[PDB]
């Protein structure tokens, strides 16, 4: 038994309507996916380093954004520029800072993607491609403000305000989108047996799996 | 012994928190079954149970040793009400469950071992916490426990017993959470098994059938026991048999009725007539000792069930047996009388004839006055009287066969005589007046047969009660009004029976027809009836003839009720005597009465209320205390009518003078607002004193109403011109003629309706049917008249009679009923129709039309259309409601068009209605959103549109669809993006063309798809556009330019379609002039097919201008259209015809080349007075400040009122009060909120008249350092809590406002006092979380408003807040600076960074604070960002190094803003308000210099350098030299600016 630190590499095992980990697809593709027939928990899949997450703090993204926009003059944009990287600095200072402490339930946190090294994000203003009346998850470099999720309790002997325990099943709740994670039934059909990941109301689970330590 | 870990034999509770159930151990079918209890109560752990007790056992060697509880012991849980052990068996049939839990009966076994497991990680295996959650495992199974849906009573209707079981694998989400306790609940547990034992025992015994002395004796002091633990009062020698409860204990009530004692009871009043004493043989004194017994037991089933819907019922369960032990001396009687007295439901479903008849037998065999007592509680229950109960006693009471048990009254040559009939069948007959006198003299007799009489006068005025004409018509004769004027009038009489006389007075002649309630204030008048002069006198007159009655029948009664009133007033003390008491209760209620029906004048009135005054200055004193107080009200409102009647008449008689003046009216007016209309003799101090002694009363109704006529006495003015601004006179004989024929209709109508028993079950529904057609008529078509008459009706209050029309009770069936309520809803739609004040006083009564029905659907989308103020103040219960209605009844397009109306109205859309419906619509699912998307749902639509080409029905599932879909797309018109995506997922493109395209399709359908493209997909914020880069949209455009041409023809061959017309002229090209009017489009124009659709467009747009047939109001959508797809086309470079080229070219170039007088002299006169009478109005306001200043000058010195009132207690009782009258007066405690910031407000002027007046009323009532004084001795009397906890748990913007409001009066000029009276309030009390999570959800909600704006309640109330904390840490308060940043509590708010991203975003952020400053801070604004950066200057000044440091290293960056307010000039407020910007610079000068006080380090300067360049600081201070042209009248000037920059620039350097 031990508490869910910032830094630990973590898996997200999905209990709900389609049970598998989280996985993402080869190449440069940016979908995040479940496959059911892949493993389980008993039998992890061999391929066993597609499912690694590890924890972050929320980052500003507020200059970068602004930035963004503009280039979307000249010396107002450079000077957006030289703004976004003081923040990016800034927000590897803090998470530097902040790294090793524990995760309170309720609060903010960010999952990177090691073998992509891409933080997984939320889109409110993209549908997802197969269920149009859930949104869109994929996975960003630099982040956004989607990437923010609230780890929410999915038993009721948790409470806010207590710290996360590994093996726990928790609720991940986008800030923006408001709506948790969903591992859709829905099938690919460039990928077979595998499921899609989407933002959309539903009971769906994520049991968090310890596979490495930030002191180690 | 620590009471913060589990020990041995703790009572606990076993909460199992997923299902949100308490463990329980009951016996179901003979036999012990553990289980989990479903509870409805809406709070899951507080249905908590005396059977859910558990004791906690830990195992060691020594049997007799405990010892403190661990996580690696073994534990034993017995239950406590039964004594068994919990354990597990094999399962019967072996589900998932492999072991169920059982209670085995002894412990002994290792079958009930237990061990425990932590949640959580512990500080290792030392001690186990109280109150912590774990997990429980078998240890001979090796199993875990978990619950299970399998209800164990699942033969049996509503099941609440839910199976558990043990499985080998564990569940980490199965924990039970330990609930403490009370040892109240422990021994009254305890004390409730030993006499359940006893009483078992006790029962077995008489079963057998030998019971010994000893024994029946220790069943009697056991019963007296549980008689006493039950009623909960110490036992201090008084009778057992008759005690009082000021309290029922439900705890030890449903102990007693869930530990099997009432079962007890019941088998102990059983058993024993079955024979060892039989019912016949309970008289006898050898049998005395049972009927003790049975006395007690039916005391104890009394107490145990009051106030207890839950024992009511169990106890009336056996509702035989306690009839069948009635009329013998057992208290049987009354305790049936405590059941269906308080039940309604109980009382109907019970008490028929046949128990009417048996009460009836027995009070003619005893003649005990306490059957009729009894038979008249049975009338009545909760003060309402039960019309069936009422109507069975009235028929078997007066039947003429049982005449013999009333007594007969009669008057004789007058006299009032008695007969009675004595059990023998002997007549007697006797004097009133002897048998008083007799009685007095001590007569038994005499004084029985008093209290008969009494009773049976009770009787009858309660069966008399809410006017039962059943039985009024048979007492009404016996009785006579002349008997009764004797009978309370005559002084011999017992002050008793007096009373009852004047209850049955009230009950019987008073309450009755034509007598109905008057109101004391006409918003109409007739021109024709308005006296040139009038006086008390004439009014007194004129209200004489209005009175339909000619002869007061009721005079006497009047004269006689003065003439006590004034008998009671000449004693010193009147409310002395307890038996005078209540003649006084019953003679005010007949006053009351008297006087809301209209039978006193004026004269009459302000002698009734000198009289009141003066006997004012324990229950029945306060409601004689509420009704003077009525009465006082009405008299108001009397003599406010006769204010306006008096000025109606001055202005009659100036115009008719002056056309066969302004000061003189003024004068007049003036003139009576003070001699003759005054409310007492010393000019209103006595009604002062009154009211104020009446507000130091404890008793909040007397409370309420005394502060209530307290602000309106202050305010007679200001309510006289609102009234009269409401007159309507009614001029035109038209006017005269309608008025007429409305209230004579009216009158009828409200006849009938009162009368409405005697035929709702004739021509009484054809008249009211003709009525109401009539009034229909009536009502009027065209606007020119229809706001008359709605007012006119409005003024007769026709809105009542069809409200209570609409209430009146019916039976389904009646087509007849069903026209007359279809005609009352019909005439209230038409008089809310545009007028916003009908529209309210209907919405006022909205619980009535929260029922399903069509024509309430119809009532409520007439209510609430084209009303903004109610459709954004729309409550989601309704909305829910609604949604429910359409998910269970049925798809009805009522329920759209009713939310389609709440959506839109008066144009502008509500953001929050469009959202709460969308997510209702969501979650309701598709069995009220229906789509047409798969093939055969496609082809049934095509099938209807086919079937329907002809026309729709108004009541179709076609027209469902499409107001669903309008419905959708007005709720994607907003500013929502998860509702376009909802919308374009429920509503695919490739379905909406597939529909659009084909033949078979109406153009309703065409236009409603068309409108939700438009709002769907053309215009949303999603990134990924599908209408663009598609064919979709121009298969669409081809559709529409063949509509065009199908247009052109019909209109060419003379079959013009109106429908066709509005569609292309309204949506096609509205979506062709968005689509083409969007950058996103400018690649869409690629291909050679879309430049070809392109030119179609052009052709077919030109050729529509060309046609003369559209009208000038579509002449400039038309023009604009096609001037867009010209542009675009010319961007494209389209190869157009030469001659359509030429046509455009052409185009653009055109394009770029006397009742009345009375009228109007009535609104000059209004006008003219209240301009000239709202100084008065503010100085009478003002007035009121003085008097809560000093109240006790109106008493007098040296009494206990003075005493108190110069104690402070007045400010006290009205502070404590107005937190308890906030939830229910919410203006109240708005308007008390309000007179405390008046009267910390500082004094002020008005002018020469309102010096006059208020020094005037001054002497007629009241026969920095002052502002801190006040403040002071409001913070003793309480105003820092009163605020805190309104702040803290109010709902009301208003309410919280005005809290906000008082805070900074208090808070105003930095008062110490005030600060650390706060201050230790934020620290000691536990509220402080709760305030401040409120007010940073208010400052990150207002953050937020103001990052979508990038105005508004939010943004506007966030000033207030920054201004208190100022305020609060002004003076350099160290320790409030320090609780702001960071609290000792569990959970802090950092207010500091909350105020800094506030600022941050308000400034535009890095873009505005790189050089675009100006374009954000606008002229309103500029005062909150000010207020911003003084509160900023205050948090760092001190100095405060901890404040100071987390602003200059905030993550947000906000002192690049601060620098670039000073280094920036706001170039659009530059050159309007130049002295805000002055300001604004002083403030950020002043802020950067107090962020680096008592700073060495260089840190800060450092920070504040990288945003401050040397050279621009020098060159903005130089320039700030410089200016001098603003100076001129400038509050601040710029060189003062100028200097603090330098001084802040030689800090830096
Ligand atoms: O407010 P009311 O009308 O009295 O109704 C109460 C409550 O709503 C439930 O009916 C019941 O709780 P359960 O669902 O736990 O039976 C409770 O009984 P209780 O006194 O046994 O808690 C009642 O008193």
């Amino acid at each position: 038994s031990s508490f869910l630190h910032i830094g630990d590499i973590v898996s997200l095992y999905a209990e709900g309507s389609v049970n598998g980990f989280i996985s993402t697809l080869g190449l440069v593709d940016d979908r995040c996916v479940v496959e059911p027939a892949a493993g389980d928990l008993d039998n992890p899949p061999k391929k066993f380093r597609d499912c690694l997450f590890k924890v972050c703090p929320m980052n500003r993204y507020s200059a970068q954004k602004q930035y963004w926009k503009a280039k979307q003059d000249v010396v107002l944009l450079q000077k957006l520029q030289h703004a976004a990287q003081m923040e990016q600095k800034q927000n590897d200072t803090e998470n530097k800072k902040v790294h090793g402490d524990v995760v309170k339930y309720g609060s903010v946190i960010q999952l990177l993607h090691m073998k992509s090294n891409k933080y997984l994000t939320v889109n409110k203003r993209l549908p997802a491609l197969l269920e149009k009346n859930a949104m869109r998850v994929t996975l960003d470099a630099t982040g956004n403000e989607g990437s923010w999720l609230f780890i929410q309790p999915f038993w009721k002997l948790r409470s806010n305000g207590d710290n996360v325990v590994v093996g726990d099943k928790v609720i991940l709740n986008p800030v923006n989108a408001g709506q948790p994670l969903h591992a859709s039934n829905y099938e690919l059909s460039d990928n077979a047996g595998c499921k899609e990941v989407n933002s959309v109301n539903c009971n769906t689970s994520w049991k968090i799996n310890l596979f490495m330590q930030f002191r180690d | 012994h620590l009471e913060e870990v589990l020990k041995g034999g703790d009572v606990v509770r076993l909460f199992h928190a997923e299902q949100e159930k308490f463990l329980t151990c009951d016996e179901y079918k003979g036999k012990l079954q553990v289980f989990l209890r479903t509870t409805l109560r809406q709070s899951a752990t507080s249905a908590t149970s005396s059977n859910a007790l558990w004791e906690v056992e830990v195992v060691h060697h020594d049997p007799c040793r405990g010892g403190a509880g661990h996580w690696n012991g073994l534990y034993r849980f017995k239950h406590l009400a039964t004594g068994n052990y919990l354990a597990a068996e094999e399962n019967p049939s072996y589900e998932k469950i492999k072991y169920c839990l059982v209670a085995v009966p002894h412990g002994n076994d290792i079958a009930s071992l237990f061990e425990l497991d932590p949640t959580t990680l512990q500080k290792t295996d030392s001690f186990v916490p109280r109150n912590s959650y774990v997990r429980l495992r078998h240890l001979c199974t090796n199993t875990w426990i978990q619950s299970t849906n399998v209800p164990i009573d699942i033969e049996e209707e509503r099941p609440i017993r839910l199976m558990l079981g043990t499985c080998p694998t564990k569940e980490d989400k199965e924990a039970f959470a330990i609930v403490s306790v009370p040892v109240s609940e422990i021994r009254d547990l305890d004390f409730a098994n030993d006499a359940s034992s006893m009483l078992a025992s006790a029962v077995e015994k008489l079963n057998e059938g030998f019971i010994s002395q000893n024994d029946r004796r220790f069943v009697i002091q056991l019963l007296e026991d549980l008689v006493f633990f039950v009623s909960d009062v110490p036992n201090n020698g008084q009778n057992v048999l008759d005690i009082m409860v000021t309290k029922p204990n439900r705890e030890r009530q449903k102990l007693m009725r869930e530990q099997n004692i009432l079962k007890q009871v019941f088998g102990i009043l059983k058993a024993p007539f079955r024979p060892l004493v039989r019912l016949e043989e309970l008289s006898d004194q050898k049998n005395a000792p049972y009927q003790h017994m049975f006395r007690l037991c039916y005391r104890v089933l009394r107490h145990s069930q009051e106030d207890y819907r839950k024992n009511q019922e169990h106890i009336a369960k056996q509702f035989g047996m306690m009839q069948s032990q009635i009329g013998y001396d057992i208290l049987a009687e009354d305790t049936i009388t405590a059941l269906l007295h308080n039940n309604r439901k109980l009382l109907e479903k019970h008490i028929t004839k046949t128990e009417v008849e048996t009460f009836v037998s027995l009070v003619r065999k005893n003649r005990e006055p306490r059957f009729l007592d009894y038979l008249s509680d049975l009338c009545v229950s909760n003060h309402i009287a039960i019309p069936v109960t009422q109507e069975l006693i009235c028929k078997c009471v007066l039947d003429p066969k049982n005449s013999d048990i009333l007594i007969r009254t009669e008057l004789r040559p007058e006299e009032v005589w008695l007969t009675w009939t004595d059990k023998n069948n002997e007549h007697h007959e006797k004097s009133v007046r002897q048998l008083a006198q007799e009685a007095r003299a001590g007569n038994a007799h005499d004084e029985n047969v008093l209290s008969y009489y009494r009773y049976q006068l009770k009787l009858f005025a309660r069966m008399c009660l809410d006017r039962q004409y059943l039985a009024i018509d048979e007492i009404s004769q016996q009785l006579g009004v002349d008997l009764i004027f004797l009978c309370m009038a005559d002084e011999m009489l017992p002050f008793d029976l007096r009373a009852s006389f004047c209850h049955l007075m009230l009950h019987v002649h008073v309450d009755r027809d034509p007598q109905e309630l008057v109101t004391p204030v006409k918003f109409a008048r007739l021109w024709t009836e308005i006296p040139t002069a009038i006086t008390i006198k004439d009014y007194d007159s004129n209200l004489n003839a209005s009175r339909d009655d000619k002869k007061n029948k009721f005079a006497n009664t009047m004269e006689f009720v003065e003439d006590y009133l004034n008998n009671v007033v000449s004693e010193a003390v009147p409310f002395a005597n307890e038996e005078k008491n209540k003649l006084t209760f019953e003679v005010v209620s007949l006053a009351h009465n008297l006087i809301y029906f209209g039978f006193y004048s004026f004269s009459e009135l302000l002698r009734l209320t000198r009289t009141l005054l003066g006997i004012i200055d324990d229950i029945v004193v306060m409601e004689t205390k509420l009704k003077i107080l009525e009465i006082l009200q009405f008299i108001l409102n009397v003599r406010l009518d006769y204010r306006i009647s008096y000025l109606l008449s001055v202005f009659k008689k100036e115009f008719v003078e002056v056309f066969p003046n302004l000061d003189r009216i003024g004068e007049q007016a003036e003139a009576m607002f003070g001699s003759m209309l005054e409310v007492d003799d010393e000019g209103g101090r006595m009604f002062l004193r009154v009211l104020i002694h009446l507000t130091m009363h404890d008793y909040a109704p007397l409370v309420s109403g005394a502060l209530q006529l307290l602000f309106k006495h202050f305010s007679q003015r200001q309510e006289a011109m609102h009234t009269f601004k409401q007159v309507q006179l009614l001029i035109s004989a038209q006017d005269v003629e309608n008025y007429k024929v409305i209230k004579s209709e009216l009158d009828r109508l409200r006849t009938m309706v009162e009368k409405s028993e005697l035929w709702v079950d004739s021509e009484n529904y054809q008249i009211v049917k003709g009525i109401l057609e009539r009034l229909n008529k009536m009502c009027g078509v065209g606007e020119q008249m229809r706001k008359k008459q709605q007012r006119l009706l409005k003024n007769m209050d026709a809105h009542k009679v069809m409200l209570d029309l609409l209430q009146i009770p019916y039976d389904k069936g009646d087509a007849k009923m069903m026209e007359i309520l279809r005609y009352t809803h019909q005439f209230l739609q038409k008089f809310c129709a545009g007028n916003p004040g009908n529209q309210a006083l209907l919405h006022k009564h909205l619980h009535l039309f929260l029922t399903p029905g069509l024509l309430e659907a119809e009532t409520m989308q007439h209510i609430f259309l084209n009303n903004y103020q109610l459709c954004s103040e729309i409550s989601e219960p309704v909305l829910q409601h609604f949604v429910h209605l359409l998910a269970t009844h049925g798809r009805h397009v009522q329920y759209l068009d009713f939310l389609h109306t709440v959506i839109k109205a008066e144009g502008k859309y509500v953001k929050k209605c469009q959202d709460m419906i969308m997510t209702e619509l969501t979650n309701a699912g598709d069995d009220v959103v229906v789509f047409y998307n798969d093939k055969a749902s496609l082809a049934h639509l095509l099938d209807m549109m086919k079937a329907a080409r002809d026309g729709v029905e108004d009541h179709s599932p076609l027209m469902y669809h499409i107001s669903l879909v309008d419905l959708l797309a007005a709720c994607a018109e907003g500013k929502n993006v998860y509702t376009e995506i909802k919308c374009t997922s429920l509503l695919p493109l490739e379905d909406v063309v597939s529909v659009v395209t084909h033949e078979d399709c109406i153009t309703e359908v065409k236009m409603a798809y068309v409108n939700f493209v438009n709002h769907c997909y053309v215009d949303t914020e999603v990134e990924m556009k599908e209408i663009y880069t598609s064919n979709h949209i121009w298969t669409l455009f081809e559709n529409f330019t063949l509509d065009m041409a199908r247009v052109c023809s019909k209109r060419e061959k003379r079959v013009a379609d109106p429908t066709l017309e509005k569609y292309v002229l309204s949506v096609v090209l509205d979506t062709i002039n968005a689509f083409f009017s969007s950058p996103f489009s400018e690649n869409s124009t690629s291909l050679q097919t879309h430049q070809t659709i392109v030119v179609q467009l052009l052709q077919s747009t030109t050729r529509l201008l060309e046609c003369p047939w559209l009208q000038q109001q579509h002449k400039g959508s038309v023009e604009a259209c096609i001037r867009t797809l010209a542009m675009v086309a010319k961007g494209r470079a389209i190869l157009l015809p030469m001659d359509l080229d030429a046509h455009i070219s052409s185009m653009l170039s055109s394009g770029a080349s006397d009742y009345k007088n009375i009228i109007e002299k009535l609104q000059d006169i209004i006008t003219a007075l209240e301009e000239r009478l709202k100084p008065l109005v503010q100085a009478e306001l003002s007035v009121l400040v003085d008097v809560l200043h000093w109240p006790e000058l109106l008493f007098l010195e040296g009494s206990e009122a003075y005493q108190r009132c110069e104690s402070g207690g007045f400010l006290s009782k009205l502070i404590q009060h107005t937190k308890d009258l906030m939830e229910s007066e919410e203006k109240l405690c708005i308007k008390v909120l309000r007179t405390l910031q008046q009267m910390l407000l500082k004094k002020t002027k008005y002018g020469d008249r309102g010096n006059q007046l208020r020094k005037m009323l001054l002497q007629n009532y009241l026969q920095w350092s002052a502002i801190a004084a006040t403040q002071c001795r409001l913070d003793k009397e309480g105003a820092t809590k009163l605020v805190c906890d309104l702040i803290t748990s109010t709902k009301n913007e208003k309410i919280f406002q005005e809290s906000i409001g008082l805070a900074i009066h208090l808070l105003d000029g930095g008062n110490t006092e005030i600060q650390k009276s706060f201050h230790n309030l934020m620290m000691s009390d536990k509220k402080s979380e709760r305030f401040f999570k409120v007010l940073h959800d208010r400052m990150k909600r207002a953050q937020q408003e103001t990052k979508s704006t990038v105005m508004g309640t939010s943004v506007l109330i966030m000033q207030p807040i920054l201004r208190f904390l100022q305020l609060l840490c002004e003076n350099h308060n160290r320790d409030l600076q320090n609780f702001l940043r960071c609290q000792n509590n569990k959970t802090n708010y950092n207010l500091v960074c909350e105020t800094l991203q506030f600022l941050d975003i308000m400034c535009g952020s890095t873009t505005g604070g790189l050089g675009l400053l100006g374009l954000y801070i606008n002229e309103d604004n500029v005062g909150l960002v000010i207020q911003t950066l003084e509160t900023l200057t205050e948090y760092c000044q001190g100095p405060c190094h901890e404040n100071q440091t987390c602003i200059v290293t905030h993550e947000s960056n906000g002192i690049d803003i601060i620098t670039a307010l000073i280094l920036n000039d706001i170039s659009p407020l530059c050159k309007y308000r130049m002295d805000l910007v002055l300001q604004l610079k002083d403030n950020a000068s002043k802020l950067l210099l107090a962020l680096m006080e008592s700073r060495h380090d260089s840190e800060n300067a450092e920070r504040i350098l990288i945003s401050l360049r040397p050279q621009e600081l020098v060159d903005v201070i130089k320039k700030a030299y410089l200016q001098e042209e603003e100076r001129e009248n400038s509050e601040v000037s710029p060189r003062e600016v100028g200097h603090n920059i330098y001084i802040l620039a030689l800090q830096l350097s």
